[PDB]
């Protein structure tokens, strides 16, 4: 959503926002076998969330597009 | 034969004959539909989920 | 009342008008806006008086403007702009 | 010793019922029921004032857990709707006659007995409702229909101003 | 009540701006019209333009996406799965109806529901096989059915909504004579009589000896009940006439 | 596409015929009927015993919701339809269908549904409507009728006893009509019903018999198919007041000193509810009949010390305002 | 019209008269061999005196043409039966029609 | 110590050996599972709440139980045949030919000869409830009034609460259901049928002759009539447009049949009510929206102009304006001859006298001034010469509104209606016998002027 030309057109934000439910180290990995308002620091672990929606962006098994033909 | 003996009874069912000798039941029944008197083999004596609470 | 726009039965153009009604459309989809704010970082900011935005229209998705002729009909994205599509609350009736 | 046991099984009574969910039962009648005065929530008070009747902390908590989970506001709007929908005196009817209040006193008893004790949290609870979206004052509430008493109670008295003395009807519906 | 607004100089001084949010459970309301009103009426418009014989990919027929969507819209309408506990059940019932009737003020009766019935311009699913692509008539299953059974339960779903297929009994005809989803106009029918019988009150002998010559193709619905028991009788309430 | 299954193995029988035969000319003789019930129907016929549907499932559910749509169409009063209906359904299939063990459950509870919705969905739907009204005629009937036959107070047995209460009446036709449906609903036709009656405590006192050692095999498939329908036409035939005092007292004899003891699902308990309501309501009329038949003579005498002590009303003297009247 | 057929008679001389309640067991039935009717099940045989216009006039004549003690096989028509109106609900439009009648008595 | 031992044998808690059964069950089937299917767990605690409070069953029990003598068990058994024939037709609902079977047992039931010797047996069976059911499923909503055949109104109106002879609380039920009649406020009728509004009849019977139902009634009650009758102001264009004219032309009333009820509501048995009259006027005075032909402020609101202009309508041509004479006796005419009189009458009936029990010293004087601010009621003697039923309405104006010059303008009550009323009684072909009760009934309006 190219918000550069904000005075021609106006951008869309509510599908543009995202929000970070979880945020660990790489050593937290558990695979099954909160905190409350903790921080953030480089090298951490993330989790994004859209905001309106609940689709987590995550780790899936994206095979689809070929425009640069080696690419997720 | 006439009705207006009917609602002569009516009116004296309320006065000269309801009252405790019936409304006992309120406590009787209440005391009756607690207990839950079972043997499940989970309950801590009785209760599995009593009547009352159904 | 609330700001409702006609139904959908003529969707062209028609429905860039505005009407009111304070029945039962103040619970349902036409009778719905958003503040599309301008400022991109603290755009979700607890709001105070002053502040200009664009409104926007969900059901049909297009923004507010107020035309030449001093009357009120909505707009697209590529026709909107900080001229027309920017509004603002006053909490007095003063202007200053 | 006769009081303190009287207190017992009174407490021993209400624990028949508390200990299975007669007091959520109690607030869902009254919020299904949306401002309509009738006999199947006068029933709901009679009971909830029952049960409560000595300002019982054990179901005062409970209540309140249970709309700070639920985060219900059928209650609060059923009650705001309660009091516009109870009456007063009625002076035309009663001029007409000379050729709807139980309801009222269970309602504002059982509003009395969340509070009873000092119970801090209900005194705030029936004002701002801060968990939820949607907020009523039910003091305030109460204090219109003290204003729809007074006037009605006022009229009454100067229909009576000049005249002699009183008779029957007149007077019980002044007590 | 229709006061127009026009923005003056000045104006009337008493004319003040109180707000409503939408509140908390109101998030949902916020939700429907944003993800599944607005881009389903762009969907749609773009396929139903396409569908009078117009060049493919040069406006929105992204197959792909389509049925996809209305897959998601299946999803969003779906029952809340019985199983489960009561306040759960009751309270995504509460939220299913609201999004049922948030649909219909919008125009279940005038647009969304005749954007279906405006989706169904087929000749043959055989016919257009050759025409556009490789694939016109695949899914018409899916979208005639489902959605049919989400605007029959939303007839259920508010108590005094038999509004566009019991009132345009003409698109109930429309229904009955192409014969391939008896298993919405069912979900019509038995919530059409507890409500008020308005679909059952101008069919007719032309309709049911069609519906049994479709019956000698078949093996007994199996809610028959529902069809032929419900145009009777609505299950021990009825409607003498 | 079906292909015509050239493996089809299903149900054989169990009880052929008792044929004998003897010598001195080879005489052959068997003197014991047997029936059975065919299958073949104008838009899909397939011949075999009914018994031969428990193996395959898709005659079956069509064969039910056919009998669904007989009850439906005959639902709520509709007199034309069960004329019509009753050729095709016939008394002795019905009675054949609930006298039988081997049947599957669905079609056994269509089969009794359709019996009821056809025989006893009009007279007792109107007279349980008609019920809770309790007029009644002074008659010298309705002065035996006291609360308690004997002095000792005993409970009394509620079924038993003198009614005279005015409860509408019962009329019949015959099927190939005329006057279809003027007053003519004890069936559409005339029913046999007093063999129904005894063939309904028979399938009881079996029932228990069957039901108390927890057999692995119930009539039809479990325990409810077996029990809903015969307490269902218990409970119609019930409400309509056929039955004796000799048959009552049999029916007592069933659960009370037993039925109701017994395991049982939740279906079977709730129309066992409905059984004890009607019960209750019969002794409630008995109540108001007793009071009634106290009325008549203590009015009759109250009235009687007004005329001891005349005293009178406005100057049309002696008036019979005195007695019961205010105007 | 109705082409009798005899199956075991008796006498061959107790004709019927007017008013004569003919009693009789009879048990319909239909082309192809679909039943429609009985008596023999309920157990209730019939009644009906001639010329009074109770029975289609297929039966009457039947009867008519009948000895006591008559087993038969009766074939009616549409044109004394129901016709191409057919009686609705149970026969169609223009329909054939057999009856095993077998007269008993008259009152 | 008959009915002592008596009520000690019925209150013995009588028959304990189905009731010890039932209550230990009930809780035994409750104790030993955690039942699903919640219709079950109803019936068991119905049950168990019955059998402790047999009393309760009695209570709701003998105000529905009614004896009779062993003479009267033949009528009365058809009229439960036809009773319960309807009650299968009640909530299940009109039917075209259940319509007819609604018909034959109403008049069945009409033709009986039980409530006429009974004093309560059609209310305890609950007659009226199931017939106000059938009506509402009729009706529904507006618009279509699909079944035109609305009999029942006739059995209410013409029948039930005029059997109240025998026992006036049969019309306090209807009075009841005009709560009813307030949501289901309705207009049709089926009689001549115009637009009159037939179950307005059952309102009227209601509260035709009763001080006490007609003082319960209350403002929002008629709030709602006048503000129909402020509906009624549009003008006539046609012979009968109802609201199109489609085929047939002959007359179109609306307005009147609602002051025909508000006379009811007012005027009680003798002497007027002023609870209701007083707020009548102060909600009629708002919006006196009797718009006639032409006249000053408002339309008309003036008598002698509206009906000079209108017996050029009446007159020479039929009920329309455009129309080839046909009009005589036709209660266009009507609904502006018939309106104001109606209006006129209503007015009369609200206000008190001179001398009265208040002699103007009670605040009546108020509305007594503004009932003579509308004089053209000085004039109204031109109007009482100028149907001879529309003048008595008049006349009623004047004698309970309003010195001897004033008698003595018109000399007598009239001297053409004494005139035509002492030629009329001599038989002849035409101008006789018509008038053999419309003149003849002017003694009961003129003696009255006595004074």
């Amino acid at each position: 959503e190219s918000t550069s030309n904000s005075k021609n057109v106006p951008p869309d934000l509510s599908i543009c926002t995202f929000v970070l439910e979880q945020s660990l180290s790489v050593r937290a990995l558990q695979e099954m076998l909160g905190g409350g308002h903790r921080t953030l620091l480089y090298g951490h672990a993330i989790l994004l969330r859209h905001s309106y929606s609940g689709m987590y962006l995550c780790c899936l098994s994206t095979s689809r597009s070929s425009t640069d033909k080696l690419a997720f | 034969r006439h009705r207006a003996v009917n609602l002569f009874l009516q009116g004296y069912e309320k006065s000269w004959i309801e009252t405790e000798e019936h409304y006992f039941e309120d406590k009787l029944i209440e005391d009756l539909a607690k207990p839950g008197a079972e043997l499940p083999e989970e309950d801590e004596a009785m209760k599995r989920v009593d009547p009352l609470h159904q | 009342e609330c700001l409702t726009v006609p139904s959908g039965e003529h969707g062209e153009e028609q429905r860039r008008t505005v009407h009111y009604e304070g029945g039962a459309v103040s619970v349902h989809a036409r009778s719905l806006w958003r503040l599309e704010t301008l400022r991109v970082a603290w755009s979700g900011s607890h709001i105070r008086w002053g502040q200009p935005f664009r409104l926007r229209h969900v059901t049909t998705g297009k923004y507010l403007s107020l035309m030449e002729d001093k009357n009120l009909l909505l707009m697209d994205k590529e026709k909107a702009d900080v001229k027309s599509t920017a509004f603002a609350f006053r909490s007095s009736k003063e202007k200053l | 010793e006769e009081k303190e046991m009287e207190k017992q099984k009174l407490l021993y009574q209400q624990a028949r019922l508390h200990d299975r969910g007669a007091a959520e039962m109690v607030l869902q009648t009254i919020s299904a029921s949306k401002g309509e005065t009738g006999p199947m929530v006068a029933a709901t008070l009679k009971l909830g004032i029952a049960i409560l009747n000595g300002g019982n902390s054990t179901v005062q908590q409970k209540m309140l857990d249970y709309l700070k989970e639920k985060k219900d506001v059928g209650f609060f709007q059923s009650l705001a709707g309660l009091m516009q929908s109870c009456s007063v005196l009625d002076l035309n009817a009663f001029e007409r006659q000379n050729k709807d209040d139980e309801f009222t006193c269970d309602l504002f008893r059982f509003l009395q007995l969340l509070c009873e004790g000092h119970n801090s949290d209900f005194q705030n609870y029936l004002r701002t409702q801060t968990g939820n979206n949607t907020t009523v004052n039910i003091i305030i509430s109460t204090v219109d229909y003290l204003l729809r008493v007074q006037e009605s109670i006022s009229d009454f008295y100067w229909y009576y101003s000049g005249k002699d003395i009183i008779d029957e009807q007149g007077q019980r519906n002044f007590s | 009540i229709q006061r127009k607004a026009i923005m003056h100089h000045e104006g009337h001084m008493d004319d003040g701006l109180n707000l409503s949010r939408s509140q908390h459970e109101e998030s949902r309301t916020a939700r429907v019209i944003r993800s599944t009103v607005f881009l389903f009426n762009r969907f749609i418009r773009g396929l139903d333009a396409l569908s009078k014989k117009v060049k493919l990919p040069t406006i929105d027929l992204p197959i792909e996406s389509v049925s996809l969507s209305l897959q998601d819209l299946i999803g969003y309408f779906h029952p809340p799965d019985e199983h489960l506990e009561h306040e759960d059940k009751q309270n995504r019932l509460r939220a299913l109806k609201n999004r049922q009737n948030l649909f219909q003020e919008e125009g279940m009766i005038n647009l969304v529901l005749e954007c279906i019935d405006r989706l169904h311009v087929y000749s043959s699913a055989a016919h257009f096989a050759d025409v556009a692509g490789r694939e016109a008539g695949e899914s018409w299953k899916s979208i005639l059915n489902s959605l049919y059974e989400l605007l029959a339960a939303l007839i259920r779903g508010n108590r005094k909504n038999c509004a566009q297929f019991s009132g345009s009994l003409d698109w109930l005809i429309s229904r009955l004579e192409r014969l391939e989803a008896s298993s919405g106009i069912l979900e019509v029918l038995h919530c059409v009589l507890v409500e008020s019988p308005e679909a059952l009150n101008i069919i007719k002998e032309g309709h049911i000896k069609s519906i049994i010559s479709l019956l000698d193709k078949h093996g007994r619905n199996h809610k028959v009940l529902d069809v032929l028991c419900s145009l009777c009788v609505c299950h021990g309430v009825a409607v003498r006439s | 596409s079906h292909v015509l299954w050239s493996r089809m193995p299903n149900q054989f029988l169990k009880v052929d015929v008792s044929r004998i035969s003897e010598r001195q000319g080879w005489l052959v003789q068997c003197l014991d009927p047997l029936q059975f019930m065919s299958l073949h129907i104008p838009e899909e016929n397939r011949s075999v015993d009914i018994l031969e549907l428990t193996e395959q499932e898709e005659l079956l559910q069509f064969h039910y919701h056919t009998l669904r749509l007989y009850s439906a169409v005959c639902a709520l009063g509709n007199h034309r339809v069960a004329h019509a209906l009753c050729s095709h359904v016939d008394e002795p299939q019905l009675l054949y269908a609930i006298e039988n063990k081997y049947m599957p459950g669905l079609l056994r509870a269509g089969y009794y549904d359709l019996l009821i919705d056809i025989h006893l969905s009009s007279y007792a739907t109107a007279r349980l409507m008609m019920n809770n009204e309790f007029i009644v005629p002074m008659t010298e009937e309705t002065k035996s009728i006291t609360l308690f036959p004997d002095e000792n107070k005993k409970h009394g047995l509620p079924g038993i006893g003198l009614s005279t209460s005015l409860r509408p009446r019962m009329r019949f036709s015959s099927p190939s009509f005329v006057s279809i449906s003027n007053d003519c609903y004890q069936y559409s036709p005339e029913f046999p019903l007093d063999i129904l009656k005894a063939k309904t405590i028979q399938m009881l006192t079996e029932a228990v018999k069957e039901g108390s050692l927890h057999a692995r095999d119930p009539v039809g498939g479990t325990t409810e198919f077996l029990f809903v329908p015969l307490i269902k036409l218990f409970y119609t035939l019930l409400i309509m007041g056929i039955f004796h005092n000799e048959d009552l007292k049999h029916i007592l004899q069933l659960i009370e000193p037993g039925l109701l003891q017994m395991k049982l699902p939740e279906p079977v308990k709730l129309q066992m509810c409905l059984l004890l309501q009607y019960l209750c309501d019969c002794q409630v009329r008995h109540r108001i009949e007793a009071i009634v038949a106290f009325s008549d003579d203590f009015v009759a005498k109250l009235q009687d010390n007004q005329r001891f002590r005349y005293n009178e009303v406005m100057q049309a003297l002696n008036m019979s305002a005195a007695l019961t009247a205010r105007k | 019209g109705v082409e009798i057929e005899t199956i075991s008679p008796g006498d061959g001389r107790t004709f019927p008269k007017k008013g004569q309640t003919c009693v009789v067991h009879y048990t319909g039935m239909l082309q192809n061999g679909k039943k429609f009717d009985s008596s023999r099940d309920r157990n209730k045989p019939f009644k009906f005196r001639i010329g009074k216009q109770e029975v289609i006039k297929g039966f009457e004549e039947g009867a008519a043409q009948m000895s006591l003690g008559q087993r038969a096989k009766l074939t009616c028509t549409p044109d004394v039966a129901y016709g191409a109106t057919g009686h609705p609900g149970v026969i169609p439009p223009n329909a054939t029609l057999i009856f095993d009648v077998e007269l008993l008595n008259l009152e | 110590g008959r009915l002592l031992s008596l009520v000690e044998k019925v209150t013995y808690l009588k028959k304990s050996s189905l009731q010890q059964l039932i209550s230990e069950t009930m809780v035994r089937w409750a104790q030993e599972s955690v039942i699903e299917d919640p219709e079950l767990v109803r019936a068991m605690f119905v049950l168990l709440h019955r059998q402790y409070d047999g009393i309760g069953g009695l209570v709701r029990a003998l105000p529905k139980t009614y004896t009779i003598n062993g003479v009267s068990v033949e009528d009365t058994i058809n009229l439960l045949a036809s009773l319960g024939q309807i009650r299968s037709l009640l909530s299940v609902r009109m039917g075209k030919e259940e319509e007819k079977l609604m018909i034959r047992g109403l008049g069945d039931i009409m033709n009986n000869k039980v409530f006429y010797q009974h004093p309560n047996l059609m209310r305890a069976l609950g007659m009226h409830e199931t017939v106000m059911e059938v009506m509402v499923n009729v009706l529904g909503g507006g618009e279509s009034k699909e079944i035109t055949f609305p009999k029942m109104v006739a059995n209410c109106c013409r029948f039930l609460c005029y059997f109240c002879r025998i026992s006036r609380q049969n019309q306090k039920a209807m009075f009841d259901h005009l709560s009813y009649l307030l949501e289901n406020s309705s207009v049709g009728l089926a009689s001549p049928a115009m637009r009159g509004s037939t179950p307005l009849d059952v309102a009227a019977a209601s509260v035709m002759d009763n001080n006490e139902l007609a003082l319960a009634l209350r403002e929002p009650d008629l709030e709602k009539v006048v503000r129909y009758l402020a509906g009624c102001g549009l003008q006539s264009c046609q012979m009968l447009v109802s609201k199109g004219y489609p085929d047939i032309g002959w007359n179109p009333v609306e307005g009147e049949r609602y002051l025909d009820f508000l006379r009811f509501a007012v005027f009680c048995n003798g002497e007027s009510v002023e609870e209701n009259a007083n707020v009548v006027v102060r909600l009629l005075i708002r919006r006196p929206e009797c718009f006639g032909p032409a006249l000053r402020g408002e339309g008309g609101n003036g008598l002698l102009a509206a009906m000079e202009e209108a017996i050029k309508i009446a007159e020479d041509p039929s009920r329309d304006g455009p129309s080839p004479t046909s009009g005589s006796s036709k209660t266009m005419g009507n609904a502006i001859m018939t309106f104001y009189a109606a209006l006129i009458d209503l007015l009369g009936r609200c206000a008190p006298e001179m001398h009265l029990i208040h002699a103007g010293k009670g605040e009546a004087i108020r509305i007594r001034s503004i009932l003579r601010s509308l004089g053209d009621l000085v004039g109204v003697i031109s109007i009482a010469f100028q149907c001879p039923d529309h003048k008595a309405a008049m006349v009623l104006f004047l004698d309970r509104v309003y010195v001897q010059d004033f008698l003595l303008h018109l000399l007598e009550v009239g001297f053409l209606p004494d005139l035509r009323a002492a030629a009329s009684l001599d038989t002849a072909a035409l101008s006789a016998t018509d008038m053999a009760l419309a003149l003849n009934r002017y003694l009961c309006t003129a003696v009255l002027p006595l004074l």
